[PDB]
């Protein structure tokens, strides 16, 4: 309809300026990771658990943010 | 014998590469900067007292 379009279009911008937040500090955390694993591959094993603890909740906006769109998608309670 | 010499073999030590972890607090383009008058009182005192 027309609330359901204005919907769509909050779905739209939702996911998409959600992915920039995450998709610039889980990258700017990569690089640094990276540089520490290079000046220290002694301590790896608990970096890259370290890596994973911090990649998940990094990735969660992301995916909360492409929840959000599929709930204003379909899942639209409002329209 | 009866006599002295001088006994001096180069000795030599290690290139450590102390450690890549170690982290510069003071940028090490500015740190040899202050290191570098440590080297020269180090031949300073060595050379004097090699003189004596």
């Amino acid at each position: 309809p027309l609330i359901a379009a204005a919907s769509v279009i909050a779905a739209g911008l939702a996911v998409g300026l959600a992915s920039i937040g995450p998709g610039v500090g889980q990258g700017t955390a990569a690089g640094q990771a990276v540089e520490g694993i290079a000046r220290q591959p002694e301590a790896e094993g608990k970096i890259r658990g370290t890596l994973l603890l911090s990649l998940a909740f990094m990735e969660a906006l992301t995916i909360y943010g492409l929840v959000v769109a599929l709930a204003l998608l379909f899942a639209n309670p409002f329209v | 014998e009866g006599k002295l010499t001088v006994e001096r073999d180069m000795i030599k030590t290690e290139t450590p590469a102390f450690s890549p972890i170690l982290e510069f607090e003071q940028d090490p383009a500015q740190i040899l900067d202050a290191l570098l008058p440590l080297y020269l009182n180090s031949q300073i005192l060595r050379a004097l007292q090699e003189s004596l």
